[PDB]
């Protein structure tokens, strides 16, 4: 029954290693991605929450027919 | 009515919304929403009866009234800074009249009191058109106001809305008012997560307007608006009934259905905003909404209800005009659960 | 004298095909969960001469 | 309420930066497509229902066309929500390495020298 | 996994690509067949569980729960097609996919590796079973049953929803592999207090607890009789399993926490055991005498010991066989005289010997006779109980002496006797019948020679 | 919500009007139009969130 | 006592209670625009006053 | 406005009744004030006077229902020397139950709101002890 | 009419004896009944009940309960041939565990 149906116990062991490692490393990355959007929220000088400004491109800059703009 | 005027005005609330959308001006987007009510008044009153003049003129009163407070708040903006980018408003009280002004075109709670009376009062398309394309222009300026918005406002609104709809469908018969009244409880969803995470909101939207566009298809095949109307389809149409009963099981929010995500993704980001009784409330609220979807799936498709005799002849003769997408719509609307990862797509 | 029992019965293959499917995907799902084939602290172990993994 | 739309060098409306193909893309038989295409199946079931055809035979065509279609979109949907995740990884990584200060590294003890309280069942 | 997982989906279009005549058999053969495949995980490995994938695992808990569910389901089928001789072909075949959708998602529950895929699982099982009960039920009160066990369920399980969600933004993963091996004491605050509520009172519910069993008379009773079988066997052990999966995390708060759930639960298995002494539908009573089981099982639960989860797992095995077993003995009277009364038919000893054998052997296991899985199971719960605290012995007795009482009162008043004159279309037992119920009590009677088999990973 | 068909096509649609400093008839210049100039390369490109601060 | 009437009287008869007043009481309006832009005036000035005085 | 809960929260619990009690009958005024203003709009009098004695009524029992409800708290916390502590605001809360309960003359409403009020109010002081947030901000 | 409705009335139960004096229970059909019948009783009694019993009977020892016992008897051999204490009080070495160095 054990040759004809299952495996040694050393498959399972390793396939369990393989499992456990995946999963610790996708909890710390979502742990680590909440706190790092937590900081671009609050502070904004990341990638993220990039907020629209006004273009200054639109901007005219020739004479305004008065010297003081 | 003419069916190229019909087109025209069709194609000309549709450029209104998309007015909305593409503007970066606030006149612009002002300019959208006034096409759009333009184009819409005449579209309630296709089918003319007194009715569909009162559901009209009641939809013109709180749109031209929305539009108004609207402009004022984009005047009060414009004045406490010379902006016309809608980008972040500068004024509280302008947001506030801004808020106030988008809740009253979505008809959000406490201005839901025109959604019920103005569905019912139009026919099956009509219906459908007003729940489902309405609500994309406000929401979009929403979501591009989201940071500016005050939080207890937007989230007491959407309570509110949750809470209302609930107990407003609870007790309905006819069909139009159970919709419009789901519609309600699910614009609340929607606005409750929008100042935290506006791809939720999108993604809300999108499910909801599916389930809607099948519902409604759903009811205008088998030409009932009232329960014991729709309580003869089974001695008809079984398959139509089943597929209602699934849509409504799935527009209740139960797991593995579609309606499931949207309620699931909201609770979840919510959470991470250390946000905890305002979802369980949300939830233990939609349990409501589930109740009378069920009374409607006990009184259409578990059970069946006493027949006319003249039914008999309407089994002689099929359907002449076929919704092509009625099918796809079903589809979408039940089974697209373990697609969830692709709403990063929306982001 | 096969075609109408056949076109009657072939109803009965389709619970052992997806049983041999199921069985092949979970060699499949096995394939992709090596990365500590034979690099336990445990079992550990140095290959015969002959053979190329210690489990598949 | 808005993370990545107002990232700096977006397209407005691609669905597919050009960087987006320096990943791999699905394998044809990915299992999602296999979803995708089981829906465009169940779609033209339910089409051949709602128009009282024979279910399962009714239109051949027409059903090849739904789990085509079906297939087809797909494809591209997951192409864009893999190119997504890792634009969000990508930044996470990015904004990690820049600000060290708010990510340090705290030497890890063994838990036979950290002290855990024991609480008895009984 | 995928060897159990993807024949049962096969079982829906080899259904629905049957003739009108051989669905029965069909269905039948392959969900034997399917039972056949699934009994390969008893094997387990001791140390660990065995981690197919990172979707599915398999423990010494999941693996006799998932034997039962697919040894119970042609059974279900045998029961079903008696009533459904009138039905289409149609509405047959979509009975027949609700039973194997079922089964599905009891499968794929009770296998799951994170938590929201369970919970998510956990929630799609109640599609099937209020379909089932809402369209093919019997009376008028199906609908008033569908509501009640539809909205008990839901009101608990939507906190458990939440909690959850939560969990996972605080610790990172919901992966029961890495929620056990980075498990953290909770704390004695209010928020942990409600915490743990939310993560108990859907599992609570799904048991019943007592107070919070009323959907279950109702549900149990107006069902078909597959639906009944379905309940009490599987879908009361849910909450169990889910119990025995979630308390990983909420020490050593549940040393304080469990006080009003043990009280309710032996007082309550108190008042249902007497409640069954004066009943006057026959299906109730087993109904209520699930609840006093289950209440047991809740006790062994909360109290968190080795004997008292081994007790529970035995418990639970032997509970689902038995119910089912007493449910489908209560049907076919039923179907010969179409009342639940069960004053109605008297004597049926005298018309029915072998019936009446079944019936005393399902009397007997549900006293749990030694050396019966039943009275193993109830035994290591009452020596951890009474380590817990001597005083239990009191209420466990009580409860002991009530279930004899009852059990043999539902005997006598159903088997001796003098039959009823009127009743005169009282047929002799099927082979359909005989065999359904010699399929129910033989594993039972098998499982004495092999109790470590149900015992459970603390074995 | 916003398609910026305007930025992917370059058609300036409604950008001429949305500022004071942007191309007036004749060159008239707005009352503020120093302040406002400041102000925009000020917060230009660093996104809202900095902007403000 | 105890299945039959006061357990069925806490949980399920007490909410099914609650949640029929309240459907009563939301849903039976008259109709009339005048009272729904009334209660609109009383929305505004609320939402303006003990909202937008708190910021 | 949230003026009037701060006024309430300045207030040390166990410490000066009289104006936590005011101070939460403001509270309650305010509620009926606006409970009242909408069930007019919604529903008139019929009568200029039976709106006002609606509105009279409705105001005196939420006035009355959080007078008891302070006032209880309040000296529940000082006497039993227990400040901090939910069971003081779940006794208030009962106690605003039963004088809602005889202001309508009516056993099991007074009942039902003891219990959900009482409930209600130790849940609020549960939250403010450990910090849970209702409407929460947006920190991520 | 005095009547409420137009309804057929409730039919008589059939007795499958009454068309088939020995007819199993399974079906109307006499030949599919019999196959009913035996398809069953093969498929539960002979093939899940002796072959799944003898299976789960003959399962292999991966519970490692020979092995404890084993390794047991040889520690215990070890242990009392040296006058050695059976079992230590302590689980995990004193040497590798640092406890705090103050109690005070
Ligand atoms: C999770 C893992 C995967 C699970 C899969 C998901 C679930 C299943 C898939 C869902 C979608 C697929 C089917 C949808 C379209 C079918 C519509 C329909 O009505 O069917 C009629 C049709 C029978 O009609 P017919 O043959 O034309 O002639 C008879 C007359 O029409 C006489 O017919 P009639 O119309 O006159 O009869 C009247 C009847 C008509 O009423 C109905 O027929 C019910 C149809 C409801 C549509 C389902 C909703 C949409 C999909 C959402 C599913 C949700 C699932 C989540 C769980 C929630 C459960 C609700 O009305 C009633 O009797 C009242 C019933 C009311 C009781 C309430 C229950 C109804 C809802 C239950 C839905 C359950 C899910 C679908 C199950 C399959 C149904 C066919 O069914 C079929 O024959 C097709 C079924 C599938 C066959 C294709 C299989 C492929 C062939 C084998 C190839 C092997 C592939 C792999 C290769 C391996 C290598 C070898
Ligand atoms: C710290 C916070 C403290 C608590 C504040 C928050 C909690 C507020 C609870 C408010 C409870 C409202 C429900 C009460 C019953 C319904 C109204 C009613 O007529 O009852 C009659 C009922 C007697 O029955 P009845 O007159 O024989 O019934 C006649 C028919 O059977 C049936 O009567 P009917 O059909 O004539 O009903 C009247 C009519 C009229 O309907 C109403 O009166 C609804 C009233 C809602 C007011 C909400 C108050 C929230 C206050 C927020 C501001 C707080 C500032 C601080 O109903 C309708 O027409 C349908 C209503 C639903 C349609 C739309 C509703 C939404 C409108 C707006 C909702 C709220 C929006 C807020 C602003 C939103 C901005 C985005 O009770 C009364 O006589 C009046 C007394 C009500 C109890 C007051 C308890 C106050 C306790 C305060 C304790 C403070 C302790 C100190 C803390 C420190
Ligand atoms: C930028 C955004 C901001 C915008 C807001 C700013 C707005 C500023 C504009 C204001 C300038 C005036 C403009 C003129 C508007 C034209 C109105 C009109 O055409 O009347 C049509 C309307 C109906 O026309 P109709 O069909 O020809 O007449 C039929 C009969 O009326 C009906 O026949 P019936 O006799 O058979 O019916 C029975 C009787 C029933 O009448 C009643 O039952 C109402 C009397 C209740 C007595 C209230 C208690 C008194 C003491 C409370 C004081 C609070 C502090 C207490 C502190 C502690 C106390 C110890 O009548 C009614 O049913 C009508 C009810 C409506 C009453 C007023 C509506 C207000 C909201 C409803 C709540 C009612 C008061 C509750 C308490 C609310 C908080 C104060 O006429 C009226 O109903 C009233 C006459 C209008 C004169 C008063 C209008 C002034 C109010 C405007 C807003 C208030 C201040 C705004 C801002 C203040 C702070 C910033
Ligand atoms: C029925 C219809 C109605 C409803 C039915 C309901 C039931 C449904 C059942 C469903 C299916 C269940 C499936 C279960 C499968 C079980 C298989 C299993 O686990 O087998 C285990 C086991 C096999 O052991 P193993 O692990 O293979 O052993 C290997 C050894 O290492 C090495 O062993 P070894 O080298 O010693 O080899 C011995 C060898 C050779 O031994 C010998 O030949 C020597 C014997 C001594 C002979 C000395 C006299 C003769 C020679 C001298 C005379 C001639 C020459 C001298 C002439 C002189 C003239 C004056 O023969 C044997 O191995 C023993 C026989 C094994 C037979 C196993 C049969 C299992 C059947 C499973 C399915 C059953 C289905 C039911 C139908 C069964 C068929 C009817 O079989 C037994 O346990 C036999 C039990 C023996 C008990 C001994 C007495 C104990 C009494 C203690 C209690 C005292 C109180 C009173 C209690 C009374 C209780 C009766
Ligand atoms: C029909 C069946 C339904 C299901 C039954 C579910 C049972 C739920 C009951 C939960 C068990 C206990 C909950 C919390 C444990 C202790 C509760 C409290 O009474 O204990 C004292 C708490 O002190 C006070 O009593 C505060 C609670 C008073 C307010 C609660 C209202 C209780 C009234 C009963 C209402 C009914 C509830 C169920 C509704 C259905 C302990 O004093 P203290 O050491 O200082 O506080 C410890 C907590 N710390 C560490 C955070 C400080
Ligand atoms: C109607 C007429 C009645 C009169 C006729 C009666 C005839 C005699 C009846 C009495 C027979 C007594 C038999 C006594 C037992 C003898 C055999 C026994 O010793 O074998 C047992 C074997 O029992 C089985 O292992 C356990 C039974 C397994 C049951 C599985 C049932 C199949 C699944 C069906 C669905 C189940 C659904 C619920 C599951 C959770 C114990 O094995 P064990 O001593 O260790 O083995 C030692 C040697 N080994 C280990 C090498 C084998
Ligand atoms: C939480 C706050 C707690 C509020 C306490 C009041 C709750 C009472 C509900 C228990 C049932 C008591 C009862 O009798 O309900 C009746 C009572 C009306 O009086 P009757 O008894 O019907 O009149 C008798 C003569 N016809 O019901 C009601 O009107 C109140 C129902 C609404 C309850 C409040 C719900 C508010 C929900 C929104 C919160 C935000
Ligand atoms: C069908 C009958 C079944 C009924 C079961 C209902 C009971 C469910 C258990 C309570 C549900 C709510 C639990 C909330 C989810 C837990 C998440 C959590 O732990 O968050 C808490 C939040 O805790 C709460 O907010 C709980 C407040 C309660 C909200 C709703 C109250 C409703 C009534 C509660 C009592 C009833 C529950 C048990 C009754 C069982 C059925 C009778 C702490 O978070 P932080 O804010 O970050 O605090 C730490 C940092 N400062």
């Amino acid at each position: 029954i054990a040759r004809t149906f299952y495996d040694g116990p050393e498959k399972n062991y390793e396939k369990t290693m393989a499992i456990l490692q995946i999963e610790a490393e996708k909890a710390e990355l979502r742990l680590k991605e909440l706190e790092v959007r937590r900081l671009m929220r609050a502070r904004g000088d990341g990638p993220w929450y990039q907020y629209p400004t006004i273009d200054k491109a639109l901007i005219d800059h020739s004479p305004k027919t008065t010297p003081d703009n | 009515m003419n069916p190229i005027i019909y087109t025209t005005l069709i194609m000309t609330v549709m450029s209104g919304t998309m007015l909305v959308m593409i503007s970066s001006h606030w006149l612009l987007i002002w300019i959208g929403f006034e096409m759009n009510l333009l184009a819409m008044i005449p579209v309630l009153m296709k089918n003319f009866n007194p009715r569909a003049t009162e559901a009209a003129t009641k939809y013109f009163l709180t749109q031209a009234t929305a539009s108004m407070m609207l402009m004022m708040a984009i005047i009060i903006n414009l004045l406490y800074s010379g902006q016309w980018t809608i980008t972040k408003m500068f004024n509280p009280v302008a947001m506030t009249m801004m808020t106030m002004a988008l809740a009253m075109k979505l008809g959000l709670s406490p201005f839901h009191f025109w959604v019920p009376e103005v569905t019912q009062g139009i026919s099956l398309q009509a219906g459908l058109l007003l729940l489902t394309w309405q609500k994309l222009a406000p929401l979009s300026v929403l979501c591009q106001i989201s940071q500016s918005i005050n939080p207890n406002l937007m989230l007491t609104m959407a309570m509110l809305s949750i809470l209302i709809g609930g107990w407003g469908g609870l007790n309905q018969t006819q069909l139009r008012k159970i919709m419009a009244y789901s519609s309600i409880a699910h614009m609340g969803w929607m606005t409750a997560v929008l100042p935290y995470n506006t791809t939720m909101t999108i993604l809300n939207l999108l499910i909801y307007i599916t389930m809607t566009l099948a519902m409604f298809m759903l009811l205008i095949h088998s030409s009932a608006t009232t329960t014991l109307s729709l309580s003869h389809t089974w001695n008809k149409m079984p398959v139509i009934t089943s597929l209602m009963m699934v849509t409504l099981l799935s527009m209740g929010g139960l797991p593995p259905l579609s309606g499931f995500m949207p309620k699931w993704m909201i609770i979840q980001e919510m959470t991470k905003n250390e946000s905890i009784i305002m979802p369980t409330l949300m939830a233990m609220t939609a349990l409501l909404n589930l109740y009378f979807y069920m009374r409607l799936a006990y009184s259409s498709s578990l059970t069946m209800f006493p027949s006319t005799n003249n039914m008999k002849m309407k089994w002689q003769f099929e359907h002449t005009k076929q919704m092509k997408l009625l099918p796809t719509m079903i589809v979408l609307s039940t089974l697209v659960l373990p697609m969830t990862p692709a709403l990063s797509s929306l982001n | 004298n096969v075609l109408q029992i056949v076109r009657d019965h072939w109803v009965h293959i389709l619970v052992p095909v997806g049983f041999v499917f199921g069985c092949y995907l979970d060699r499949r799902s096995d394939e992709k969960l090596t990365a500590f084939r034979n690099k336990s602290l445990l079992f550990k172990r140095e290959l015969r001469p002959n053979e190329e993994v210690t489990w598949k | 309420m808005t993370m990545m739309s107002g990232r700096p060098g977006r397209v407005p409306l691609q669905f597919l930066p050009n960087e987006a193909r320096s990943l791999p893309p699905p394998k044809l038989t990915d299992p999602r497509l296999v979803y995708m295409g089981f829906l465009g199946y169940c779609s033209g079931l339910i089409d051949n229902a709602i128009r009282r055809r024979p279910v399962v035979s009714a239109g051949l065509h027409r059903q090849l066309l739904y789990v085509t279609s079906f297939v087809f979109f797909g494809y591209y949907l997951l192409k864009r929500q893999d190119y997504m995740y890792a634009l969000r990884d990508h930044d996470m990584f990015a904004y990690v390495k820049s600000h060290p200060e708010d990510f340090p590294e705290k030497d890890k003890k063994t838990y036979g020298e950290i002290l855990e309280e024991f609480h008895p069942v009984r | 996994m995928l060897k159990i997982i993807i024949p049962t989906t096969m079982l829906l279009p080899m259904t629905w690509m049957s003739k009108h005549n051989m669905i029965w058999i069909n269905a039948t053969v392959h969900s034997l067949l399917i039972s056949l495949i699934s009994l390969s995980l008893l094997n387990q490995l001791g140390e660990n569980s065995l981690n197919f994938s990172l979707t599915f695992f398999s423990d010494s808990l999941s693996a006799p729960l998932l034997v039962l569910t697919t040894w119970l389901l042609p059974l279900m089928l045998m029961a079903s097609q008696s009533h459904l001789s009138k039905e289409t072909t149609t509405r047959k075949k979509l009975y027949i996919t609700m039973l194997i959708l079922l089964q599905l998602f009891l499968i794929m529950t009770f296998t799951a590796t994170e938590l929201i895929l369970f919970y998510i699982l956990f929630e799609a099982t109640l599609v099937p079973t209020l379909i089932i009960i809402t369209r093919w039920g019997n009376q008028t009160e199906r609908l008033n049953a569908g509501l009640y066990f539809l909205f008990y369920t839901l009101a608990g399980s939507l906190p458990l929803l939440v909690a959850l969600v939560y969990i996972q933004n605080t610790t990172g993963s919901l992966n029961f592999l890495i929620i056990h091996y980075w498990s953290h004491p909770l704390s004695n605050s209010w928020s942990n207090i409600f915490m743990w509520l939310a993560c108990i009172m859907a599992f609570m519910v799904k048991m019943p607890l007592y107070g919070l069993h009323l959907w279950l008379p109702k549900a149990h009773v107006e069902a078909p009789i597959a639906g009944s079988m379905v309940l009490a066997a599987v879908l009361l052990k849910l909450g169990g399993y889910g119990m025995m999966r979630i308390t990983t995390i909420l020490n050593p708060l549940t040393n304080y926490m469990a006080y009003p759930f043990l009280m309710l639960s032996m007082w309550g298995m108190i008042m249902t055991s007497s409640i069954c002494l004066r009943q006057t539908d026959l299906k109730s009573l087993i109904a209520y005498s699930s609840v006093s089981h289950m209440a047991l099982v809740i006790v062994a639960i909360m109290i968190q010991t080795p004997w008292s989860f081994m007790g529970a797992t035995a418990l639970m095995i032997a509970h689902g066989l038995t119910s089912s077993m007493l449910f489908c003995l209560a049907n076919t009277n039923y179907e010969r005289v179409h009342s639940r009364t069960m004053i109605l038919a008297r004597g049926l000893q005298t018309l029915l010997p072998l019936m009446a054998t079944w019936w005393l052997v399902a009397s007997l296991t549900n006293l749990a006779l030694p050396p019966s899985i039943n009275l193993i199971g109830e035994l290591f719960i009452i020596t951890a109980s009474f380590s817990w605290s001597n005083i239990t012995i009191i209420l466990m007795g009580m409860n002991m002496m009530i279930t004899a009482l009852y059990s043999l009162y539902m005997l006598i008043t159903t088997q001796r006797g003098k039959y009823t004159h009127h009743i005169n279309n009282i047929k002799p037992s099927f082979t359909r019948e005989n065999a359904l119920m010699a399929l129910h009590i033989l594993p039972l009677l098998l499982l004495t020679l092999n109790p470590k088999m149900i015992l459970g990973p603390l074995y | 919500p916003f398609f910026d068909v305007q930025k992917r096509l370059g058609l300036d649609l409604d950008r001429w009007m949305t500022i004071q400093s942007a191309e007036q008839p004749h060159k008239i210049p707005g009352r503020c139009h120093a302040f406002e100039k400041e102000w925009i390369e000020c917060a230009h490109g660093i996104g809202g969130i900095r902007a403000e601060k | 006592l105890l299945d039959l009437i006061w357990l069925e009287t806490i949980l399920p008869k007490t909410t099914s209670f609650i949640q029929m007043k309240m459907s009563i009481m939301v849903s039976n309006q008259k109709g009339l625009i005048k009272l729904y832009f009334l209660s609109f005036l009383i929305t505004i000035m609320i939402s303006m006053t003990l909202f937008n005085y708190h910021e | 406005a949230k003026t009037l809960l701060h006024k309430y929260s300045d207030i040390p619990e166990g410490t000066e009744c009289h104006r936590k009690a005011y101070a939460s009958t403001s509270i309650g005024g305010a509620t009926g004030l606006i409970v009242s203003a909408y069930s007019i709009a919604l529903k008139p009098p019929a009568s200029f006077l039976e709106g006002v004695a609606r509105t009279g009524r409705y105001t005196f029992t939420s006035a009355a229902i959080g007078a008891i409800f302070g006032l209880t708290s309040c000296i529940s916390a000082q006497v039993r020397e227990k400040p901090d502590d939910p069971l003081n605001y779940f006794i208030g809360g009962c106690a605003g139950g039963l004088t809602l309960g005889a202001r309508t003359r009516s056993y099991g409403i007074g009942a039902a709101a003891c219990a959900y009020m009482g409930l209600t109010a130790a849940l609020v002081k549960m939250g403010q002890l450990e910090g849970w947030q209702v409407f929460a901000e947006p920190k991520v | 009419p005095t009547i409420r409705l137009q309804e057929d009335p409730d039919p008589e139960d059939e007795n499958l004896y009454e068309k088939n004096p020995d007819s199993h229970g399974y079906d109307k059909d006499p030949i599919v009944d019999l196959w009913n019948m035996r398809v069953v009783f093969f498929f539960g009694f002979s093939i899940v009940l002796v072959l799944g019993s003898t299976f789960v009977a003959y399962l292999p020892d991966y519970r490692m309960q020979e092995w404890a016992r084993r390794e047991a008897e040889r520690l215990v051999k070890y242990r009392e041939a040296n006058g050695l204490p059976l079992m230590e009080s302590n689980c995990f070495d004193p040497n590798k565990i640092q406890l705090p160095e103050d109690e005070d």
